[PDB]
């Protein structure tokens, strides 16, 4: 659960690192001297590599997306267990009060 | 249908992709310098400024519309990808159960104790002189 | 002076009506030139001599200039997502994780009823998800 979610948390970082990486070139490139031109290479190559590789997490997770969708609602649930544990509170909590009530009786007997 | 809507989410990513591509190559084929043949200089200069900017402001809605995309995604997992709701669903039950079991062990093991001391309160109750 | 109830956008309208004024004005100019009458060409050969190196130099501060508004309109988007990144999807996870959920149509629905836990009571428990993070 926490797989895929992070999977999508990362392809959002990594959109943002297209966006930097876009600007960071057109940045080298409007210089008056831009001595680190391998370092223009080395951020061109970093762009492409970014808008490569959110295709492939996002193609990828189409395609899983694709394999396990039904367009049906998942008639599962976890009602009744729920139901039960709220049940077993209630019990613990009217012997709570129940066992206040007595405690207080016993005050009362104790206290003359 | 879910075929449908997985094939239009499979056009939008193409489209995001191809335009931030088309974009960024676009604004670096016009950043080079040609010479200037019946377009005067003034006038080409600022056309090719409008142009940089407005592909600039498409490479940052593709950007946008890929963050749309990635949240549709995301809510389409959370809803109905069945693994997933299976094992929530197993986990949660499993915790419900525990603590349903540690609270009738708790009720009976008070019931237990509070009987013994109803045995000792009836006989000292019911055997006293007055 | 008074305009169809735009009080924004009222700059944008009166820059693009400008260039509409003289864009209908090249058009006055070279239909009234395609036309002989009234407006007539010469074919006439005269040269100028530039005094400065244009095309290099303007060209290129040109170009720098641009590249650099192209950066300035990039990098602020880019930063805008660094901030805007640093809930709702979030707790729908939570949401899902305790309670039966489904779409339909653009809307996000869910169960409320046993009936997933075996009461046949004709009475649907649809309550809907509203975003406003979250709220039933």
């Amino acid at each position: 659960l926490a797989n895929e979610r992070l999977r999508a948390l990362e392809d959002i970082e990594r959109e943002i690192g297209a966006i930097l990486q876009n600007a960071g070139t057109v940045i080298l490139e409007l210089s008056k001297e831009k001595t680190n031109e391998r370092l223009l290479d080395r951020q061109a190559a970093a762009f492409t590599a970014s808008v490569q590789h959110v295709e492939a997490e996002l193609s990828a997770q189409i395609r899983y997306l694709t394999q396990v969708a039904t367009g049906q609602p998942h008639e599962g649930s976890s009602y009744s267990s729920r139901k039960d544990c709220q049940m077993a509170l209630k019990r613990v909590d009217y012997a709570r009060l129940k066992l206040s009530d007595v405690a207080r009786t016993c005050e009362q007997m104790l206290e003359n | 249908s879910k075929e449908t809507l997985l094939q239009s989410y499979n056009k939008r990513l193409k489209d995001d992709i191809k335009s931030i591509m088309d974009n960024f190559t676009e604004i670096i084929k016009t950043a080079k310098i040609e010479d200037e043949t019946q377009v005067s200089r003034a006038t080409q200069g600022e056309q090719d400024n409008y142009e940089m900017h407005v592909r600039a402001a498409n490479i940052v809605r593709a950007g946008e519309s890929l963050m749309k995309l990635v949240s549709d995604l995301k809510q389409f997992l959370i809803l109905n990808d069945f693994p997933s709701v299976n094992e929530a669903i197993d986990q949660r039950n499993q915790q419900l159960r525990t603590l349903q079991e540690e609270c009738d062990r708790k009720l009976i093991t008070l019931r237990d104790e509070i009987s013994i001391d109803l045995y000792e309160l009836e006989e000292e109750y019911y055997s006293s002189s007055s | 002076k008074f305009q169809p109830s735009l009080w924004p956008w009222d700059s944008v309208r009166n820059n693009l009506r400008s260039a509409l004024t003289e864009m209908c004005v090249l058009y006055d100019v070279l239909s009234i030139v395609r036309d002989k009458k009234f407006m007539t060409l010469d074919p006439v050969s005269q040269d100028a001599l530039p005094p400065k190196q244009n095309p290099q130099t303007l060209q290129l501060i040109s170009k720098k200039k641009s590249l650099a508004g192209a950066a300035q309109i990039l990098l602020k988007g880019a930063e805008r997502l660094t901030k805007s990144v640093t809930d709702f999807n979030s707790e729908l996870l939570r949401l899902r994780q305790h309670w039966k959920l489904r779409k339909v149509g653009d809307k996000i629905l869910g169960d409320l009823s046993y009936r997933s836990a075996g009461s046949l009571f004709p009475h649907h428990g649809t309550f809907e998800v509203i975003k406003n993070p979250l709220d039933v």
